[PDB]
C-alpha cells in the first residue's frame, strides 16, 4: 500500500479507487465499534504510513536541496505542499489529511529551519515579491519560522525609513519628512497586503520599525520629528496661494 | 590605431549587504578586518570589536574608525552615526 | 415681484413670495425650458444662456438637465476638436486643443454662467471623457502622447523657447494633465524619457526638470514621482560624486595613469526603468579594464555597502579615429567600441573574432555590425551584405567626412514597438499588483462583500492612478486563490471570506 503510494509520489498515477477501496476498508470494518472506530485505521495503516512518509520527504528535502537554492526549492516545496494535499485527499481517510500534511511540514520546511532562515535576509532586503511569498507561506505552518522574518522585514523597514527620511533639504524639512515616511509605510503596507495576509505580527513589525526611523535622534541632540510634523500642519494649512483646494488638503 | 578617450558610463548601484558581514570588509563580522586581515602574524585577534550603532548597525571597529575619519555618516544608511555596544 | 415684494409686505416674506412666483411660472413650465436647453446650450447664446441658468438654479430640479446639456456639449467640441489631428504633430495640437476648450469653457462658466461648481465638474467630467478617447479594440493613447509633449518641450531643440516659456507652457498643461486617467501608463512613459533625457544630455535645463517633477508632485502627490525626484537627484548629485572619483584618483598613495575621462552616471537601481534584462555578457575591452576596476574600487571604498551593475549598452565613448590620416574623433557606444578595438588588435575581423573578442550576444552583435555599416564606418569586404559568419572587413577609406563628431548609432529617440509593448506590460503587473493590494485591504476593513459592491469600491479607490477593468480584477483574484492568500466562500463565488 505504501508501494503504490510512493508510486505515486514517484510520478506514474496508480488505480485511485482500488487504493482508496483498501484504504477504507481499514476503516469499515472498525464501523461497528462503539469505542475508538479508527484505532485499528490509526494503527495497521496511519503509523506505518507516517512513518514512511517521513523518512521519504524527509529524503526528498535533502534530495532537493543538492540541486536548487533557496529561490526555488520553495518553488519545488510548495508543489510537494499541494500535491500532498490532494493526494492524500484521495488516497486516505479524511481523519488523516491533517496529520500526514503536518507531517510533511515537519520535514521539508521544519527541518530546514536553519537553512531558510539564513536565506531569510537576502530575500527581505532584495524585495523579491515572489520569493517573500513563498517563505511566507512555508514558515507560517511552522510554529517558530515566522518570528525571523517577522524580526528581518522590520530591520529592513528600519533601515529603509531610516535611509528615506536621511539629508532632507533643509528648506523643506516639513514637508519631505511628512512623505517619506509616508512613502515607506505605503510602499510597506502594499507588501504586507499582498506578499503576506496582513499579518497583525508583519504589521506591528512594520509599526514597530517606523516608530525607530521617526524617533530618531541626533546624537547629543533632541528629535525633531516633533518639530517637523507640527511645521508640516502649519504649512498646508495657512493662506496656500499655491493652489491647495479644500479637498486636495484634506 | 584606435584609441579611445571621454568614457561617459552610466551604471546602476543596488543596496547589497549580506547578513552578518562588514559593509567596507565584503567580508564577516566575526573575522578580522581588511586592515587586520594583512599582518595576522602580529595582530591578536581581539582589537576587531563588532561595534553597533543606535541604527542596529554592525561594523569593525577599524572599517568604522577610518569611516569617521573622513566621513561622520554611516554607509549603510545616510545617518550620523554613534555606538552603543562594544 | 421682488420690487413690489419689497414695497409692500413683510421683511420675512420675502423669499415665499418670489419662491411662489417662481414655483407657478418656471417650475410648471420645466418641459419647454428642459426642450430649449439644448438648443441655448449648443447654439451659444450668451444671454440666454444666463437668463435660462438663472431660472433652473432658482427651480429645485431644473439645473441638472442643463449641466448635462453642458457636459454632451463640451464633450462634443472635445471630439469634434481633439480626434480630426494630424500625425506630424500630433502632442502639441492635442494638448493646445484641449487647452483652448478648456480655456473657452471656462470664460463661459465664468461669464455668462455665474462660475457654478456644478457645471464645472460638468466640464471636468466632458474634458475626461474626451481624454479618454478610448479608440474601439484599442489602447487610449492620450498618456503617451502627454508624455511625448513633455519630452518635446524639455528637450534641447533649435525652436528657441525660453525658461518662461516652458514654464507656462507645462502650467497650462498641467490643466490637461489633471484629466488624464490611466496615469500609470503616463507615468511609465515619462519616465522613460525623463531617463533618457537625463542620460543622453538632451535635457535643455535641469531646472526645468526640477520644475516639471514638482509640478506633477503637486498635481498627483509625492508617491506619483518619488522616483522621478530620485532620478532628478541621481542625476545632479552625479557632478559631485565624478568630482570626489577624480579626488580620489589623485589622491592615491600610487600614481595612476589612465588614459580616459569620465563623465560617471551612477544612478539608483530600484528608481530609474532600466534594466539589465538583456542577458549579453559584454564582458569590457582592453583599455576600460583597469579605469573601471579602479572606480568600482573607489566605490566600494566612499560608497560602502552597495553594489553598481554596469549597464554597458547606455555608456558612450569617444574613438580617436588615427588610422585613416586622422579625419575626426567618434562618438561610439561601447560595443561599437569594442568592435573597433578588436579591429584595432588585428587589420583583419571575423564574426568568430569579435564573438571571441567581445563576447556579445549574437543580435546585439549583428545589430552593431549593421549601425556600423550603416555609417560607412565599415566597408564589409564580405560579398554578402546580410548576416554572415564571414563578416571580414577592415575600413571604408572614403569616410573622412567634414564633421569633427558624428554619432555612428543613434539611441535617444528609438520608440520601438517593442519597449513600448515592455512598458505597457510593467504597468499591466503594477496595475495588478496594486489591484490585489486594493482588494486585500478593502476586504480587510469590510470582511463582507459581494460582486457589484467590491468591484465599484475597488473602481473608485483606483480612480487616483486608472480605471480599472473588470478582468484585472478576476485575474489578480484568481492569482490570490491560487496562492491561497484569500478563500471566498464555498457556497457561492459572490459572497467573501476573510483568509
Ligand atoms: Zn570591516
Ligand atoms: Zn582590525
Ligand atoms: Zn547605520
Amino acid at each position: 500500500l505504501l508501494r503504490e503510494i510512493k508510486n505515486d509520489r514517484g510520478g506514474e498515477d496508480p488505480n485511485q479507487k482500488v487504493i482508496h477501496g483498501v484504504i477504507n476498508s481499514f476503516v469499515h470494518v472498525e464501523q461497528y465499534k462503539k469505542k475508538f472506530p479508527l484505532k485499528f485505521y490509526q494503527e495497521i495503516f496511519e503509523s506505518p504510513f507516517l512513518t514512511e512518509t517521513g523518512e521519504y520527504y524527509k529524503q526528498e528535502a535533502s534530495n532537493l536541496l543538492q540541486e536548487s537554492n533557496c529561490s526555488q526549492y520553495m518553488e519545488k516545496v510548495l508543489g510537494r505542499l499541494k500535491d500532498e494535499e490532494i493526494r492524500c485527499r484521495k488516497y486516505l481517510h479524511p481523519s488523516s489529511y491533517t496529520k500526514v500534511i503536518h507531517e510533511c511540514q515537519q520535514r521539508m520546511v521544519a527541518d530546514h529551519l536553519q537553512f531558510l532562515h539564513a536565506e531569510c535576509h537576502n530575500i527581505i532586503r532584495q524585495e523579491k515579491k515572489n520569493d517573500m511569498a513563498n517563505m511566507y507561506v512555508l514558515l507560517r505552518a511552522v510554529s517558530t519560522g515566522l518570528p525571523h522574518m517577522i524580526q528581518e522585514l522590520q530591520n529592513h523597514i528600519h533601515d529603509e525609513g531610516l535611509r528615506a527620511t536621511s539629508n532632507l533639504t533643509q528648506e523643506n524639512m516639513p514637508t519631505l519628512f511628512v512623505e517619506s515616511v509616508l512613502e515607506v509605510h505605503g510602499k510597506f503596507v502594499q507588501l504586507i497586503n499582498t506578499v503576506l495576509n496582513g499579518d497583525q505580527h508583519f504589521m506591528s513589525a512594520l509599526d514597530k520599525a517606523l516608530t525607530s526611523v521617526v524617533n530618531y535622534r541626533e546624537p547629543k541632540s533632541v528629535c525633531k520629528a516633533p518639530e517637523l510634523l507640527a511645521k508640516y500642519c502649519d504649512n498646508l494649512l495657512k493662506k496656500s496661494a499655491k493652489g491647495m483646494t479644500e479637498n486636495e488638503v484634506e | 590605431r584606435f584609441e579611445v578617450k571621454k568614457w561617459n558610463a552610466v551604471a546602476l548601484w543596488a543596496w547589497d549587504i549580506v547578513v552578518d558581514n562588514c559593509a567596507i570588509c565584503r567580508n564577516h563580522i566575526m573575522d578580522l578586518c581588511i586592515e587586520c586581515q594583512a599582518n595576522q602574524a602580529s595582530a591578536t585577534s581581539e582589537e576587531c570589536t563588532v561595534a553597533w550603532g543606535v541604527c542596529n548597525h554592525a561594523f569593525h571597529f577599524h572599517c568604522i574608525s577610518r569611516w569617521l575619519k573622513t566621513r561622520q555618516v554611516c554607509p549603510l544608511d545616510n545617518r550620523e552615526w554613534e555606538f552603543q555596544k562594544y | 415681484e421682488e420690487i413690489r415684494c419689497r414695497k409692500y409686505l413683510h421683511p420675512s416674506s420675502y423669499t415665499k413670495v418670489i419662491h411662489e412666483c417662481q414655483q407657478r411660472m418656471v417650475a410648471d413650465h420645466l418641459q419647454f425650458l428642459h426642450a430649449e436647453c439644448h438648443n441655448i446650450i449648443r447654439q451659444e447664446k450668451k444671454n440666454d444662456m444666463a437668463n435660462m441658468y438663472v431660472l433652473l438654479r432658482a427651480v429645485s430640479t431644473g439645473l441638472p438637465h442643463m449641466i448635462q446639456e453642458l457636459q454632451n456639449h463640451i464633450h462634443d467640441e472635445g471630439l469634434r476638436a481633439t480626434s480630426n489631428l494630424t500625425q506630424e504633430n500630433m502632442p502639441t495640437l492635442f494638448v493646445e486643443s484641449v487647452l483652448e476648450v478648456h480655456g473657452k469653457f471656462v470664460q463661459l462658466i465664468n461669464t455668462v454662467l455665474n462660475g457654478d461648481q456644478h457645471f464645472m465638474s460638468a466640464l471636468d467630467k466632458a474634458l475626461t471623457s474626451v481624454v479618454n478617447y478610448r479608440e474601439p479594440k484599442s489602447v487610449c493613447k492620450a498618456p503617451e502622447l502627454l508624455a511625448k509633449y513633455c519630452d518635446n518641450l524639455l528637450k534641447k531643440s533649435a525652436k528657441g523657447m525660453t525658461e518662461n516659456e516652458v514654464e507656462d507652457r507645462l502650467t497650462s498643461f498641467i490643466t490637461v494633465f489633471k484629466y488624464i486617467d490611466d496615469k500609470d501608463v503616463f507615468q511609465k512613459f515619462y519616465a522613460r524619457m525623463l531617463a533618457k533625457r537625463l542620460i543622453h544630455g538632451l535635457s535643455m535645463s535641469m531646472d526645468s526638470e526640477e520644475a516639471m517633477i514638482n509640478k506633477l508632485k503637486q498635481a498627483c502627490g509625492y508617491e506619483f514621482t518619488s522616483k522621478l525626484h530620485r532620478m532628478y537627484t541621481d542625476m545632479s548629485v552625479s557632478a559631485d560624486l565624478n568630482n570626489k572619483f577624480n579626488n580620489f584618483i589623485k589622491n592615491q598613495d600610487t600614481v595612476i595613469d589612465l588614459g580616459i575621462s569620465f563623465q560617471i552616471y551612477v544612478l539608483q537601481a530600484g528608481a530609474w526603468p532600466l534594466t539589465q534584462a538583456p542577458s549579453s555578457t559584454f564582458a569590457i575591452p582592453q583599455e576600460l579594464e583597469k579605469s573601471v576596476q579602479m572606480f568600482e574600487l573607489f566605490y566600494s571604498q566612499h560608497f560602502s555597502g552597495r553594489k553598481l551593475t554596469w549597464l554597458h549598452y547606455l555608456c558612450t565613448g569617444e574613438v580617436k579615429m588615427n588610422y585613416l590620416g586622422k579625419p575626426y574623433v567618434a562618438m561610439v557606444t561601447t560595443y561599437q567600441m569594442a568592435v573597433l578595438l578588436a579591429f584595432n588588435n588585428s587589420e583583419t575581423v571575423s564574426y568568430k573574432e569579435l564573438q571571441d573578442s567581445t563576447q556579445m550576444n549574437e543580435k546585439e552583435l549583428t545589430k552593431t555590425i549593421k549601425s556600423l555599416l550603416d555609417v560607412k564606418m565599415i566597408n564589409h569586404d564580405s560579398e554578402k551584405e546580410d548576416i554572415d559568419a564571414e563578416s571580414s572587413f577592415s575600413l571604408n577609406m572614403n569616410f573622412s567626412s567634414k564633421r569633427t563628431k558624428f554619432k555612428i548609432t543613434t539611441s535617444m529617440q528609438k520608440d520601438t514597438p517593442q519597449e513600448m509593448e515592455q512598458t505597457r506590460s510593467a504597468v499591466d503587473e503594477d496595475r495588478k499588483m496594486y489591484l490585489q493590494a486594493a482588494i486585500v485591504r478593502i476586504m480587510k476593513a469590510r470582511k463582507v462583500l459581494r460582486h457589484n459592491a467590491l468591484i465599484q469600491e475597488v473602481i473608485s479607490q483606483s480612480r487616483a492612478r486608472f480605471n480599472p477593468s473588470i478582468s484585472m480584477i478576476k485575474k489578480c483574484i484568481e492569482v490570490l486563490i491560487d496562492k491561497q492568500y484569500i478563500e471566498r466562500s464555498q457556497a457561492s463565488a459572490d459572497e467573501y471570506s476573510y483568509v
